[PDB]
């Protein structure tokens, strides 16, 4: 809503509050093929006959909402976040890329008030997604999850040097012997690439093109509740 | 891997470089190949 474009009679809200997250992240829009690689993913889960788009909309607005919502946390478990459901392009509420869409630089007095905690990792935003699949027990499948997650790290489309880098820096040296460790550290890349970085890029971005005020925050890590 | 260190006090340490020869070794080697 940030980015998009709009009259300045109808503009919808003049601030904007985000806790923990941007429009910069890797993983806020989604692209063309992604998209419809998740749909006929869904579709071959659902058992829909695949043939055309029109065909496999129709065979889906038909089934009952728990049977779908058990398949696309099925599907998510296995999945990274380049994977999930988000929004696409469209060419009409949305334009172009958000990196790109945010150089416009045309917004008419928005403030914002943006920050982090320091527990939101991204496996931590998945634990209902835990224990849906351990309430199934399918396996435990958690080395799949960690599996698509690094793989995730390298980018958009999955190159090995971006992989190095990011398996050198941090300390996830592939030793599954022990999952703490790498666990966390792991953790810790997705947070720092995910989460944090570009919520400071976008703060930054923001703060540049003076015209709206731009706070930031940042909450460390509470133990308990 | 024990250093001495050759202040006043003659002190004891454990790493010496730690960070950087991680980056020398580890990953500037692999990223070579
Ligand atoms: C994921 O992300 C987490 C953050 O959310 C990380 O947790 C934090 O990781 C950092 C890593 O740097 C930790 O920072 C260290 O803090 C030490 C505090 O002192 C005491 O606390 C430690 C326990 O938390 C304990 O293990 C320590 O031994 C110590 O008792 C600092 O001492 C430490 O300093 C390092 O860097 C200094 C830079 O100059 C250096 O001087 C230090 O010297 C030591 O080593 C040199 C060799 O280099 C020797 O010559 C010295 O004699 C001395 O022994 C040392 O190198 C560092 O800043 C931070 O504590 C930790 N926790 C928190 C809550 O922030 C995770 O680590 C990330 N990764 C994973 C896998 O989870």
């Amino acid at each position: 809503h940030l980015l998009t474009a709009r009259a300045t009679n109808s503009q919808l809200f003049r601030r904007a509050v985000l806790m923990g997250g941007s429009a910069l992240s890797p993983a806020a829009v989604i692209s063309h093929e992604r998209a419809q690689q998740q749909a006929i993913a869904l579709a071959k889960e659902v058992s829909c006959p695949m043939s055309s788009s029109q065909e496999v909309v129709s065979c889906l607005r038909q089934k009952p909402a728990n049977v779908l919502n058990d398949a696309q946390t099925k599907l998510l478990a296995v999945s990274g976040p380049f994977h999930y459901w988000g929004p696409v392009i469209d060419g009409h509420f949305l334009r172009e890329p958000p990196a790109r869409a945010l150089k416009r630089s045309l917004w008419v007095e928005v403030d914002l008030l943006i920050g982090s905690s320091q527990d939101d990792g991204l496996i931590n935003r998945a634990k209902a997604v835990k224990q849906f699949e351990e309430s199934r027990g399918r396996t435990s499948s958690k080395t799949a999850f960690y599996q698509a997650l690094q793989n995730s790290l390298g980018g958009e489309d999955s190159d090995a040097r971006v992989e190095a880098a990011a398996t050198w820096y941090y300390s996830l040296e592939h030793s599954t012997d022990d999952y703490a460790s790498f666990s966390r550290a792991l953790e810790n890349a997705t947070r720092d690439y995910f989460i944090i970085c570009p919520i400071i890029d976008m703060a930054s971005a923001w703060a540049k093109r003076a015209r709206g005020n731009v706070f930031m925050y940042h909450a460390p890590e509470n133990y308990g509740h | 891997e024990n250093y001495k260190e050759f202040s006043e006090l003659l002190p004891n340490r454990q790493g010496l470089k730690k960070a950087d020869c991680s980056f020398w070794s580890k990953y500037i080697s692999s990223l070579k190949t």
